[PDB]
């Protein structure tokens, strides 16, 4: 009469590695790293996202006219670009800081567009003409709706001032751009005058800025070029514009409204109606596993992303009849 | 059929047990504690390793100007090195823990092995292969007592001795 | 007649942790991490270190005229500065690079101030007035001492030129300033003209800077600005300012003597006169542990931060009756 | 009473010893040599751990103006990265140390039990529960002997063989 | 003279083996199949140590000027500490798998005299110090049998409990 | 008749190190880091670097006249420069983000330079003086040879513009420069006009840069400055100069030929005719090895480098007669 004692063998054909010994069958083993995802941007715990469709990030701040898609796309989870959007600063120029700006909006998760200076109210000036072929809205002559390009009344260009006091209570993005004409004449034709300045001072703001006249290389048919600013007016800061010409005039800014961690996928893919825990930048991913190889670029709930492909950690025993 | 000459396929609700070959008949019964035991300390060790030693790190990756080169290329650098870094001490964890889970099975039936021993006593010859022939009838009742570790080696003391001496 | 083979059991109720168990009661253990810190600033190695007192980095290197507590406090161990100082750049400002001038001042561990240019060494043009509500030293009108403030003499201002010869054998720090004076009339009233230059040149040096005049919010009473600049001028070089306004002219400098391991708290804590190993932004450790998790900004001989507020080490055996 | 059942309060200055029982009484004594030797260890394993395998970080973090958020952020993330990487480190270290403690003490008492066992040789019977019935008087000058390793097995030999013989 | 006493200069050709004394003379013979397992072991765990987790870092340095201290002290306090940890990384892997190649050889030659032990049965004595006193003349044919593992303790059962027996 | 199970014992004296014990000798171990490199500059796969000679970097890229011995050093593995080359920015001077095109310079393996504006071609203005005794070439005054100085013809110096259309197919570096004089007189005599201005400008670049005048102190008998730049046009891009003075004008540019991991080491050290798989900055390294301390800037198929001197890895048993 007798009794062994014994351990369990297996159907089991799941092989795992150590230092010493690699593809180790072994009764039960599981997969560690999550490599199945998606491909669409779904919202982040019901909160949707928003496409810039077919517009920059610098053109849908400063409101290139064909971005008006956008307009009331004011709150998201995070924000699509597509990697060559066909508006963009559609006059040739340069948004300074453009990508300290991006980092903003990747903490920014609502704001709120409003006028800060109305367009009518910048003294002996022409709000009404400052429309060219660079910036078309339909098959006609535009310009970005977020700033005004003021040109002489009656063959004069004054010296014109405004001021707006942020009284929001949280920190309103405005911005601005200066005019670079090719030659003396173009900037003699619009600012009845040879050579101009743009003046802007707040509490903590202080830079005066000058038109270049030079003939670059043609883009969008435009030798000039157009440099646009940014600040953020903290809240109870005055700031002041001062300008006799070349001035690309504030008028629409944002009210940051709510902060958080957002983000900036630059992408191809579509924004669908449906919810994730985690969002990457090719794909979502649905996984209850706490490391995944998808891509490293994610938002949400995630897991920890890893070079490796897979990690087969051993349960069970070592599995030999 | 003994632990020293491999598995078996037919221990069906636990990953160590016991066989035995009676008079009434043989079987397979799964060591209900032996087993617990081992499942706490590998679900202590997934555990462990999927979350609590999980440390969470996220890439930050900002733009950069065709001038920000330097800037851009050392932003690149801290976020590939830092997830090389994750990756080795996620894919090193794992191998040196499957090495340990490896012997902790190896080492848990060894320790029934010789828990069983301890209880069995003068009463049964060690057969060397994990096994055991007992020096007394070994009916159902005794067995489900090795088994459940109630095993008395009183009870078949001097039965055992005399078997044995005749040997 | 028998012996036994056995090990340690105890009164013992301290728990640890491994990958495969929890609260594993054993009969030893160290604590490896130091939590306890006192939250004050004591001196390294009997070196004090000096409080900014009400000034912030920018007023003291200027020289506040309200800064005067901290004339004779030319060596530390490391500066604590208070998190809003109430004195900054009086006259309302900038200091040009002061981030970079922060750094520089981790790596100071003594300076000397030494005037470089006498006050009334300048030509004929008033060393004398140059003083503003914005600046004031008690209840009367002053400005920042490191600098004076020229204006004409008799109505007019000539164009003034001094060099300073660095002959010290080490770096001299040196400040000056241009006025963005708010009216083309402060201009005239200050510096007899409409239009100056500050020009500063040597061996490496090179800038000619000009007022820019616009009427920004009154800070401290003030519409106009002012912009601060520093440069290193190190051993041997010669530094020329030329000038005819709009200037505030270096006067005092500081030749940076002792280089070493420093630090800029910012905290409201206060300095006392005991000795540490080890002072944190929130107090200092006296540990003979090798890890810590009180606060990760450290300066002194000091464990290792982490973020793990316990490290459980098991040096005795399981502990079991 | 042995090891198997558990440890001993009253093991006063050691972590492992000897309980005996002979004629002249009963005693707990710890031992001298294998306590030094696991101490030297462990002294080691805790001077590794806090010094020399404690590779040191200083955190850097410098100013920045409201348009260095990039540079800012990136200066932080590095910081509390690299700091979530020596916090990993020393809590997984001292997870993997803790086991390899826990198994050390368990590995150096039975080492001890058998270093006693292949000393005493035919002499004393191993009852299984960490202890050993001698086959011969065992006086208080035999004990000190087993205890200090000095014990001879052919000093005791005949004696033994008599009496287990008669068994 | 065993591997209790340890080790021998005069094992030729392997890592673990067997001395025999019989009539026929004396002879040091290395085991082939638990020598080859270990170096595989060892080959593993080297090639594992010195590529595939020896994930690579190169250091990236650029140049700065006089007013980009602040990035140049961060682009070298990236390198730094980030050599610091793959540093770490491989002098406590080292540490800790020099421990775990001691205690396979420690563990490697015990389970060769285990494996011994139960081909050879009742039919000899175990003398503790790693070696066996055969009760059986074991001539160059059945010690060949020992080293190859195809010792059948039936062949030799009866001439064993009969020379046993008369002890 | 007996049987013994045993294990090896040996010759060996080597040591190695556990984390419960040090100096453990064993029957055999591994060094796994490598110390031992050479002292020179080898070829990478048989590329050959190139030395600058006595040349800066930036005395280089802007043609230094005494840097002829460089003209058809076109292709290499990495380049090295010496700690302190004798021929520079000879005209006391700056180049702007040169440490940027350091790190271009770094990712470039091969250039081809070419004339891309004709020194003879800017219009009425003298090519041919626009020499100086900063720039020696023998010991006769020269100037960098990658630009041309342009100063008056006949008592006048018109408003220049030349373009560059990039039909390489590649990027093209370019460089130019703006002249500093040191007085308003030295500006009248070469560009016969009181005040001038440099515009550059791409359809991607666009800047106006203007001379400083000051009185410096004088650098390799100058008290004048220059100040140089670079951009890249890019393939298809034209890019306008346009200027009425202070323009060191662009003559040669740098077609960007050849891509891939280069480096750019300073050091004293010769440049052999040898191969290695691995180059450092202070000499080349041959070993099998996977780690090694000899100096953390490599090129090529390299081992690890780590803090650590000496990794001994035990392969073999304890060891113990
Ligand atoms: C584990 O086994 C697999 C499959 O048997 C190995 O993967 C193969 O590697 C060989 C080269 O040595 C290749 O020829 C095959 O293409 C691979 N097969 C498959 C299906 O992927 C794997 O390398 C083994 N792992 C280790 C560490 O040896
Ligand atoms: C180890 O012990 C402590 C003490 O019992 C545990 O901490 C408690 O955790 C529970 C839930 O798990 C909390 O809600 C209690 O409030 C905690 N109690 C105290 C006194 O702090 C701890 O979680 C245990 N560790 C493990 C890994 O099981
Ligand atoms: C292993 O042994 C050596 C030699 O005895 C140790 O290194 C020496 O340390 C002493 C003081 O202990 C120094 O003053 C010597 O200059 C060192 N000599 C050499 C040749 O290295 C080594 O550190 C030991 N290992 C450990 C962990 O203690």
């Amino acid at each position: 009469d007798e009794i062994c004692i014994g351990y369990l063998s297996n159907n089991s054909t799941e092989k795992v590695d150590t230092i010493i010994e690699s593809n180790v069958t072994v009764t039960s083993s599981v997969e560690l790293v999550e490599n199945e995802y998606t491909g669409s941007f779904c919202s982040i715990d019901g909160k949707a996202p928003i496409s810039l469709g077919d517009c920059s990030f610098a053109g849908w701040i400063l409101g290139n006219p064909m971005c008006d898609d956008l307009i009331g796309k004011t709150s998201w989870s995070y924000i699509v670009e597509k990697p060559n959007p066909i508006n963009g600063i559609c006059y040739p120029g340069t948004l300074e800081n453009e990508e300290e700006l991006r980092l903003k909006f990747s903490g920014v998760l609502e704001f709120n567009k409003f006028e800060a200076f109305t367009s009518n109210g910048w003294g002996s000036v022409n709000s009404g003409a400052g429309v060219t072929a660079a910036c078309k809205f339909g098959s006609s002559n535009s310009f970005f709706r977020n700033m005004v390009w003021l040109i002489h009344q009656s063959g004069t260009y004054p010296v014109i001032r405004r001021t707006f006091n942020n009284t929001k209570g949280r920190d309103v993005l405005m911005v601005w751009g200066v005019h670079h004409p090719a030659t003396l004449k173009e900037h003699q034709d619009l600012y009845k005058k040879d050579n101009s300045y743009v003046a802007v001072g707040s509490e903590s703001y202080n830079r005066r800025f000058t038109p270049e006249i030079s003939t670059r290389p043609k883009v969008n048919g435009q030798a000039g070029r157009m440099t646009f600013y940014w600040t953020i007016v903290k809240p109870e800061e005055a700031i002041t514009f001062e300008s006799n010409g070349a001035f690309l005039a504030p008028r629409y800014a944002f009210e940051l409204v709510s902060l958080g961690n957002g983000k900036l996928f630059r992408s191809d893919l579509n924004i669908e109606s449906c919810s994730t825990k985690c969002q990457s930048e090719i794909g979502w991913i649905n996984t209850n596993r706490s490391f995944h190889s998808v891509h490293r670029n994610t938002i949400g709930d995630c897991p920890k992303y890893v070079n490796v492909k897979s990690l087969k950690l051993a349960t069970g025993l070592r599995n030999v009849p | 059929a003994g632990f020293i000459e491999g598995g078996w396929p037919g221990l069906i609700n636990g990953w160590y047990g016991f066989q035995h070959r009676n008079e009434e008949g043989t079987g397979i019964a799964a060591d209900k504690e032996s087993t617990q035991t081992a499942i706490d300390q590998i679900t202590s060790k997934v555990n462990n390793i999927v979350d609590r030693m999980n440390t969470n790190f996220e890439s930050v990756q900002h733009e950069f100007s065709e001038i920000e080169e330097r800037i851009n290329q050392l932003s690149k650098h801290v976020d590939d090195s830092v997830i090389d870094i994750w990756s080795y001490n996620a894919q090193l964890l794992v191998l040196l823990e499957n090495e340990k889970t490896l012997d902790l099975h190896d080492s848990n039936v060894r320790n029934l092995h010789e828990k069983v021993r301890r209880m069995l006593k003068d009463n049964a010859k060690d057969e060397g292969n994990g096994c055991f022939t007992f020096y007394h009838k070994c009916d159902n009742e005794c067995i489900e007592k090795v088994r459940n570790g109630t095993y008395d080696h009183k009870e078949f003391e001097e039965e055992s001795r005399l078997n044995r001496q005749e040997i």
